[PDB]
């Protein structure tokens, strides 16, 4: 399996989102995305959710998160998996919706991820 | 054309 670079998708006063692919040889269909949140800010992420969608071709599956916490200064990171079928080949598109709790503000943000790369879909 | 939220 050759790697795919990860991609970081979002940043907000020190909270970060990261995308990492893995395209398992002995299943070409199949591409799974893992979400990582991380927090070097001083406050505490909390509420953590994650909510995703392709296009209608695709298929996608959310395992459930390792929590919905992370912790300021570096504390533990949130992970989350994407199952995603893609059997046809078409281009990947993905958008996120995340919304936590930070620094005593509700936080709604929706995006369209830009410059994923070809190797997550082709 | 988009999927549902998951």
């Amino acid at each position: 399996s050759a790697p795919i670079p990860d991609l970081k998708v979002f940043e907000r006063e020190g909270v970060q989102l990261n995308l990492s692919f893995i395209r398992p040889p002995e299943n070409p269909a199949l591409l799974l995305i893992t979400i990582t949140a991380t927090n070097f800010s001083e406050g505490d992420v909390t509420h953590f959710i994650c909510q995703a969608a392709v296009p209608k071709s695709l298929q996608l599956q959310l395992q459930a998160p390792s929590g919905n916490t992370v912790p300021a200064r570096g504390g533990l990171p949130i992970t989350q998996l994407f199952r995603i079928l893609n059997p046809n080949k078409a281009p990947l598109r993905l958008k996120l919706r995340l919304t936590y709790d930070h620094f005593h503000q509700s936080v709604q943000e929706i995006f369209e991820v830009n410059n994923l790369p070809v190797e997550s879909w082709q | 054309e988009w999927g549902p939220w998951v």
